[PDB]
């Protein structure tokens, strides 16, 4: 509860790694949740296309995922880690993908005390 | 004669699921292609219906 909940998708999504928990990209993202074992999922709001967003939130309705609201696609896949990093720290080519899925959470208590208290205040 | 050298790039369009999943207002998924019957590519991964046929992805069936 010490940080902001928009920047409390960022542990989570590591540690979306460590398993390869992070279904990245979208034909995978829709299949990531067909077979229904993902927790949770986010979107990113800079779409061109307004129809792919009632895709998801289709299948993100009916099979119980909450949503976290994220405005640009191209910050939403630095949580991947799919951005080129170079040597100092500069990410000079990044990717971004608007569905971003997890499978398991990380192994602590300081993602959860924020990101599931915002995810009660909306049932 | 003629070095004959040729091979099929893939052709990919924008997130082709769009051209799989259907949802209309109210909010119900309609798929139009085929789903495969095996387990391997079972309720995820869907056949694309072709002019005379469907075909996996997977297991590459055919059909009539
Ligand atoms: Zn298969």
């Amino acid at each position: 509860g010490v940080m902001d909940v928009n920047t409390a998708l960022q542990e989570v999504l590591k540690t979306a790694l460590i398993h390869d928990g992070l279904a990245r990209g979208i034909r995978e993202a829709a299949k990531a949740l067909d077979k229904r074992q993902a927790h949770l999922c986010v979107l990113a709001s800079n779409c061109d296309e307004p129809m792919y967003v009632k895709l998801v939130e289709a299948l993100c309705a009916e099979h119980q995922i909450n949503l976290i609201k994220v405005d640009d696609n191209k910050k939403l896949g630095e949580w991947v880690g799919l951005c080129k990093i170079d040597r100092e720290g500069k990410p000079r080519k990044v990717v971004g993908c608007s569905c971003v899925v997890v499978k398991d959470y990380g192994k602590e208590s300081q993602a959860k005390d924020v990101i599931e208290e915002y995810f009660k205040c909306k049932k | 004669t003629t070095p004959k050298k040729n091979k099929h790039k893939r052709k990919k369009v924008k997130l082709a699921v769009l051209k799989y999943y259907k949802v209309d207002e109210n909010g119900k998924i309609s798929r139009l292609r085929r789903e495969c019957p095996s387990d391997e590519c079972g309720a995820g991964v869907f056949m694309a219906s072709h002019f005379d046929r469907h075909y996996c992805g997977k297991c590459c069936l055919t059909y009539c």
